[PDB]
């Protein structure tokens, strides 16, 4: 399954 | 610690440059550095935090998977016997991954989580707690691991009463901390049906103030709800 | 060292439970440990250590390089002043990737060099050899930057010389070889001609070689030559 | 440039 996230930079 | 003596500017400043080149295990040790100069993370703080052990931990997790099929094929009916080693270097790489668990662990309960009182800070820290016990809960199994279970579904549980009472049901905090509590529940706690509810309501919800948003806000919840209709599609 | 009490055996097991995990700094000190048993490396083993420190300093060349370009930005008119950190941290990394071909220079001279006698072994060290030197010399700009460059030409050479005499112009050994030294001619010692002309003589050598190979050789190395022809397109 | 290297594994 897919979990959170990604930065925001 | 080593990055004691080391500006919190300039380890946030380091921490920007080690996501660049994909030095995590570096940018963790930065981000960490500047958690133990005791003063809140800013939002953008909090993101580079869990960027940066989400990448370590990630390595590791897949690692740990990779070494757990070779050890589970070994003890098939049939398998040639090749000793201690596959066995042993499974318990390193599992032994290095709860570490850092337990530093992330440690971070959040020393002061992180009492210092936050902002629904977004507070409601961030908990869902990480719950996801570093989730890591912790992948690899277990002893006399603890119905505790460590608990433990995560308890900071999840804390952290989405505090979401739902403070945070419109769009916030992409409050929609990655129902999609990995939906799958604490499915690939954890055994309760594929709990996980398909919590993914369903959490996205119909969202749909439904989608209209309230901006278009940058409407691209950000909008990524998180398509993980959510991923995972849907995988489950059903 | 942390591997002496662990048995040849098991290290190499583990060097290639390593690489599946795509765990290269595990399977670099396994490798490691393993050479300091003191024995010869077979063809897989010699194939094992190159594998896992040519991951190993390829992630530190691929930050090394992000940060050097970040570092020479801010070096421009009209670049705003942040302070010592991209130096610092360039130099933190550039120092972690010295540090790494230092130990495999090391484990070449102390002994794996002066035991190998035929070809293929004295051939492979001679090239990484060359190799090391030539991760020394793209970082390098002090007195020592042009005895580094010899020393990676040296060595090249001396492998260069028996390759020539003791293998045949097809054999993935010596193609790497010489696509290895035609890109130190061409981005270390300033020698666009020279990295030409070796990979076209190299190239057209080999062609003319093929029809001596089974259908696997001819496969090993009609993959190198490809990269051979792949340079000379980006080269001219 | 490319230079050499893959795994016999
Ligand atoms: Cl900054
Ligand atoms: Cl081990
Ligand atoms: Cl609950
Ligand atoms: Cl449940
Ligand atoms: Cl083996
Ligand atoms: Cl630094
Ligand atoms: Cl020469
Ligand atoms: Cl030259
Ligand atoms: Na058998
Ligand atoms: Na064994
Ligand atoms: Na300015
Ligand atoms: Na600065």
């Amino acid at each position: 399954a897919h979990s959170s996230x990604a930065s925001l930079q | 610690g080593a990055m004691g003596s080391m500006e919190r500017a300039s380890l946030i400043q380091k921490a920007k440059l080690a996501e660049q080149a994909e030095r995590y295990e570096d940018m963790a040790a930065f981000m960490k550095g500047a958690v133990e100069k005791g003063e809140e993370l800013s939002c953008e703080e909090r993101n580079l935090l869990s960027v940066a052990y989400k990448n370590v931990v990630g390595g590791q997790r897949a690692a740990w998977r990779v070494l757990s099929s070779i050890e589970q094929k070994s003890n098939e009916e049939g398998s040639e016997e090749k000793g201690p080693e596959v066995r042993e270097y499974r318990e390193k790489v599992e032994t290095e991954l709860q570490g850092v668990c337990d530093t992330v662990l440690g971070l959040l309960d020393s002061h992180l989580i009492k210092e936050a009182g902002d629904a977004e800070s507070r409601v961030f820290y908990l869902k990480m707690k719950g996801d570093y016990y989730r890591y912790l809960a992948e690899v277990a199994t002893g006399d603890d691991k119905k505790r460590i279970i608990d433990s995560a579904r308890s900071a999840y549980q804390e952290a989405m009463d505090i979401s739902k009472k403070e945070m419109p049901p769009t916030n992409p905090i409050r929609l990655g901390l129902a999609l990995n509590f939906s799958v604490f529940h499915y690939e954890i706690a055994n309760s594929p049906e709990e996980a398909i509810s919590l993914a369903k309501t959490t996205f119909d919800e969202a749909m439904a103030d989608l209209h309230t948003l901006s278009e940058d806000s409407y691209k950000d919840s909008t990524l998180i709800m398509q993980l959510l209709r991923d995972n849907l599609t995988l489950w059903t």
